[PDB]
């Protein structure tokens, strides 16, 4: 059994030949190896030091040809030979990294064992053009109204998830792969997302906690977690969100859609810092060399709404970047605000607040689509906008507590029961079905009436009424998600019964 | 091995050697320099080829003359673990500060070890009581679990974790590890002083707990390895030894901050704030080798003496990363008289939850936040006017934010003494109860100086009666 | 060469390491064992619920 | 299905508002309509009534 | 299910330190020194062979 696979192994090694390359270790300590030699040294390769390192090259100098190792340094020894494997970085794409945690290099940590991957690819595959791209017509629902509605997310399309560190910061994506269940359940193979959550910088233990989340909400068979955790190497952390890309394109490309996670980028950024630093690359903006942009974009550009021709396939991108103190002026903040197609601020004070999840609406956008919701909700939720807009100054007139304007206490009345309804508690997201009635409700102001403490109180009854009853107009709003007269007055009357009473 | 070799720069404390003999060593080896100052020990860091190295030096450093003979000792400094190792201050070599006389032992091992894999992690997080209000409400302790604080400058990050070591360390009867990185020769005195005392360490009898103590006047590369060697403690206590175990640590600022200090030296582009661009790798690999296995789940308590109090500075930020509960510490509340001194909305663990903890106890908990964040909301209007043109209804909340914060002033036991006031420890079970109240303003009508400066709901109607007479 | 070496020493001289059946007993479990569900309990049975309830029954909902 | 029992309770509901006052039949009633959601909920809780003989 | 897969990497890692046994026990031959031997001669053919 163990013997047989044994001797399979002993039988798969057997015969080698000559190398015709090789260097001489010099530079040895700092983690970073500097050789002497390697003129076939073809730029990005895989050189495998004979130690058992290995290590790409990502300098190229006339004198020593640096070559950023992935392993241990008292390994590597001065004067040892690296033989290039010859091969530019490379990972096993496929599906068969579906429900397996896998290392920056590809390998099952998670010790599910070997990867049924179908393919090899290249870590360096570069965005699509303007003409590979469609028009982006897919909605992707987080379970979370206020994500849905102000920020609504298409496929192919980067939304970028900032704010303060760990205020829940892996929990606002996980309930988007939540509500991304009941489209995974759904055998609408275009509308399952295979979703790919990649962890940067963050620990075992984190990353165990989140898997047993996973696990336990059983989407862990459609993700795939792409790791690369604090033992291992800033290289690696550099080449882990490239090899995420390789995974997902092989999604991208099939015509199938599929969902990319970067959680954090910021722990990238700080890879490549001291990679680049260790290169002894000139220091750039806060010490992330400029052409990070140029790293950065390229990664963030793989996320497209690809054309029919490709079968539509769209890899959907979420960046994140967990801004300390808020601080988007910084380099990387700035760079990637820019790049990304859309921003969902996030506000620690809103958090203390009690607005769970805490989400700083005033500069969450979503530059692209409103084919990225639901038309249904689109109708809906077209004047939670306004309420909320009006809201935002009423709120500053209210603060000082000045007499308000009757009209304008009356915003302020409306606004707040809206601001009770948004908030939902982390790994519980919601059916977009039953998403409609309770704006429905807010925004033909039924809600507006009903008292604040039990707004809390009523949403619950409502949705079991309506569970109840009006399970009638759930099915069609289902069924064909564009609110029409007869469903809009159907709704009214729902909500009217049990508003009152 | 015997590579012989000769000083040939004493560049700092980064001595660099050449090996004489093309004898090649190992980065992360061991040298034994010898000297009328005993054997010197260095570790080599970087191979700079010729058999030239450039080495750490862990020991005192002077009186070297160039042209002198190295001899590798090779490999990770052996410390030396067993339970006879339990009760000892420890050096890094191993020696006893304490001097306890040579260390007993079992094996001997390398300071260096890999820090455990995905799959070795078997992580678990339970419930502990540390029997304050504050910590229980805002970040309820788990085994297992990792703690952080980002106190002062040593303000009472020292007393707030002695009063921890106090609750806890006495209510845990498995291994505890305390390991002090940097800090000042009077505390470990009164540290060791308290522990013999305390019988947590009988002298003569056996410890539960061990000590490694690193003066924050030695050397920044032994401070360096004076983690590692504690680390291996640990280990041979999780793993060997099987036994339920805990850590302390404090200061680990110190431990960061003597990285940065030989890294410029070493020849490394020191990052932001000139901290090493290797802060990453080495924050990362301590607190996964410091990790929740099925070997044993290790409870991690980390104090950061956070640089001007600036959390946004990266090695704060770092700390961050790898840590499940925070309960930083502002200096600004310790003025303000409230001990515990511990920022409330900066407080968080993973295992505050309206499940983890219970739904009562998280809307209790929501609710202090809410009105302790309004009361914040509404320090520029009570400044600017007063308190008499804010609402009523405001004026209650604030009522309320103010007494809920005088609750949250509960005295300290070993600090009993510091502070002058008997402490205040305080059950989770009572103090579930006791917000609960509070919140629902039952005992909102007495001497918001009653809540001050005492324990549970209790105690507060009785320093009520006090305050009456 | 070597692979033959180490091929033919490895597999001879120790091709599985020996195992132990009695070891899984502890880390495995068999069947539980059922409840015996049975038949459930007779709703509103006997006439101690009829009477009870004929002679409740007197409240009209006004 | 469930939905017939239902749009009669509720039918009756609307009827009761006629005839309010029997403060233990509605209590039934939402009874009736919470243990038929609990057989609900039992039967699409429903797990297979055996193991995967065949793979696992 | 789960002590199975457990007793099959139990009897992997110790069949894999027999392993590191046999390994041992080569390199103490003058199997150590007939394999020199086999080396040179492989690198005879392989490098005629180039």
């Amino acid at each position: 059994e163990v013997s047989s696979i044994l001797e399979e192994r002993i039988k798969g090694v057997s015969d080698e030949a000559n190398l015709n390359e090789t260097g001489r270790v010099l530079a040895v300590g700092d983690g970073i190896a500097r050789v002497f030699g390697l003129n076939n040294i073809q730029a990005e390769e895989l050189v495998e030091f004979s130690s058992g390192v290995k290590g790409m090259a990502l300098n190229l100098e006339p004198g020593q040809v640096g070559i950023v190792l992935f392993g241990s340094d008292r390994l590597v020894k001065e004067g040892e030979l690296v033989k290039r494997t010859g091969n530019i970085v490379d990972v096993p794409v496929g599906p068969g990294l579906l429900g397996r945690v896998v290392d920056a290099l590809g390998n099952p940590i998670d010790g599910k064992g070997p990867i049924d991957a179908a393919g090899r690819s290249r870590a360096q595959v570069k965005a699509p053009g303007i003409l590979p791209r469609r028009s982006v017509h897919e909605p992707v629902q987080t379970g979370l109204k206020a994500v849905d509605a102000l920020v609504p997310i298409g496929r192919g399309q980067r939304e970028l998830i900032i704010g303060d560190r760990q205020t829940g910061k892996t929990a606002v994506a996980l309930d988007t792969i939540l509500n991304q269940k009941r489209w995974n359940n759904g055998s609408d193979e275009s509308k399952k997302l295979y979703c790919v959550y990649v962890a940067v910088g963050q620990k075992r233990s984190t990353v165990a906690q989140l898997v047993q989340t996973l696990e336990q909400h059983d989407a862990m068979k459609y993700s795939i977690i792409v790791a690369a955790t604090a033992s291992e190497a800033a290289p690696l952390q550099y080449l882990a969100p490239f090899t995420a890309a390789s995974i997902g394109e092989w999604f991208r490309d099939n015509g199938k859609h599929a969902l990319i996670v970067y959680d954090d980028l910021s722990k990238q950024a700080v890879a490549y810092r001291q990679l680049s630093l260790l290169l002894r690359r000139p220091p750039g903006r806060e010490a992330y060399p400029g052409d990070v942009f140029y790293l950065h974009s390229r990664l963030l550009e793989r996320a497209a709404k690809l054309s029919e021709k490709e079968g539509s396939g769209s890899l959907t991108a979420l960046p994140v970047i967990e801004t300390q103190g808020g601080d988007v002026s910084a380099y990387i903040p700035t760079n990637v605000i820019s790049i990304t197609d859309g921003q969902i601020f996030l506000e620690a004070e809103l958090f203390y607040k009690g607005i769970r999840p805490a989400i700083n609406v005033g500069l969450s956008v979503s530059r692209v689509g409103s084919a990225a919701q639901v038309k249904a909700l689109k109708q809906v939720a077209g004047s939670l906008k306004l309420f909320l807009a009006q809201y935002r100054e009423v709120a500053a007139f209210a603060q000082f507590g000045s007499d308000l304007d009757a009209s304008t206490k009356q915003t302020l009345v409306r606004g707040e029961r809206l601001t009770q309804l948004l908030k939902q508690n982390q790994y519980s997201p919601l059916a977009t079905e039953e998403q409609v009635p309770l704006i429905y409700a807010g925004v033909n102001g039924h809600l507006d009436g009903i008292e604040l403490s039990r707004i809390g109180e009523f949403e619950s009854s409502f949705l079991s009424y309506l569970k109840s009853n009006h399970n009638e107009l759930l099915t069609e709003i289902r069924e064909k998600g564009e609110l029409s007269k007869e469903l809009l007055a159907s709704l009214k009357s729902a909500t009217e019964s049990f508003v009152a009473t | 091995t015997p590579i012989t070799g000769k000083v040939t720069a004493v560049i700092g404390a980064i001595v660099d050697v050449h090996f004489e003999q093309s004898e090649l060593p190992a980065i992360l080896n061991a040298l034994e320099i010898k000297t009328p100052q005993g054997k010197l020990v260095l570790e080599v860091a970087q191979h700079l080829g010729e058999n030239t190295v450039r080495t750490i030096a862990m020991d005192g450093t002077e009186g070297l003359v160039r042209g002198e003979k190295v001899l590798d000792t090779g490999g990770p400094i052996s410390v030396p673990v067993g339970r006879e190792t339990l009760g000892r201050i420890i050096n890094v070599i191993g020696e006893p500060i304490d001097e306890r006389g040579p260390i007993k032992s079992k094996l001997r091992k390398p300071i260096h070890a890999d820090p455990p894999s995905f799959a070795e992690q078997s992580t678990s997080a339970e419930i502990l009581e540390t029997g304050i209000k504050v910590v229980d409400l805002l970040a309820p302790y788990a085994r297992g679990g990792k703690i952080g604080l980002f106190g002062g400058a040593g303000v009472g990050k020292t007393v707030f974790i002695q009063e921890l070591i106090n609750n806890i360390a006495k209510a845990h009867g498995g291994f505890s590890v305390f390991t002090g990185v940097g800090e000042r020769t009077r505390e470990g005195n009164d540290l060791y002083r308290e522990m013999k005392e305390t019988g947590v360490i009988n002298l003569e009898g056996e410890s539960k707990v061990a000590l490694v103590f690193g003066q924050m006047n030695e050397p920044p590369g032994a401070r360096a390895r004076v983690a590692l060697t504690g680390l291996t403690i640990a280990e041979y206590f999780r793993d060997e030894e099987g036994q339920d175990v805990l850590l302390f640590i404090d200061n680990i600022f110190r431990f960061t901050q003597a990285g940065s200090e030989v890294s410029a030296l070493l020849g490394r582009i020191p990052s932001a704030v000139g901290y090493q661009p290797t802060l990453a790798t080495d924050m990362g690999l301590l607190q996964e080798r410091i990790t929740t296995t099925k070997k044993g789940s290790v409870t991690s308590v980390q104090a950061v003496y956070v640089p001007a109090d600036d959390l946004t500075d990266p090695a704060p930020a770092t700390t961050f990363a790898h840590l499940d509960a925070t309960t930083v510490l502002s200096r600004g509340i310790s003025e303000l008289g409230i001990y515990p001194a511990v920022d409330p909305l900066d407080s968080k663990s993973r295992l505050l939850d309206a499940a983890v903890v219970g739904q009562e106890h998280y809307d209790v908990a929501s609710k202090v936040q809410e009105t302790l964040q309004t009361y914040k909301s509404l320090q520029d209007i009570i400044a600017i006017l007063g308190m008499d043109e804010l609402s009523e209804q405001d004026k209650l909340t604030v009522e309320r934010a103010r007494k809920i914060q005088r609750f949250l002033s509960q005295p300290f036991a070993v600090a009993e003494v510091f502070t002058g006031i008997p402490g205040k420890l305080v059950r989770l079970k009572d103090t579930v109860a006791s917000f609960k109240a509070v919140l629902e303003g039952k005992y909102d009508n007495i001497p918001e100086h009653a809540f001050y400066m005492v324990g549970g709901i209790e105690d507060v109607v009785a320093k009520a009666e006090k305050l009456a007479a | 060469n070597v692979i033959q070496d180490l091929y033919l020493r490895e597999l001879k001289d120790t091709k599985l390491a020996p195992s132990t059946l009695q070891d899984a007993e502890g880390n495995v479990k068999p069947w539980n064992p059922p409840q015996k569900p049975n038949l459930p309990e007779l709703e509103l049975q006997g006439p101690e619920a009829l009477k009870a309830y004929t002679e409740q029954n007197v409240e009209t909902a006004h | 299905a469930k939905s017939a029992a239902n749009k009669l309770d509720w039918a009756k509901v609307i009827s009761s508002l006629r005839i309010t006052g029997s403060t233990a039949t509605q209590l039934s009633s939402f009874k009736k309509r919470n243990d038929e959601a609990r057989r609900q909920l039992l039967e699409l809780q429903s797990q297979p009534t055996e193991v995967d003989f065949s793979h696992y | 299910v789960r002590y199975e897969a457990s007793l099959r990497q139990l009897e992997q890692r110790q069949l894999a330190k027999s392993v590191i046994s046999r390994v041992q026990s080569e390199l103490g031959n003058p199997k150590f020194q007939e394999k020199v031997l086999q080396q040179s001669i492989s690198e005879i053919e392989q490098l005629l062979s180039k």
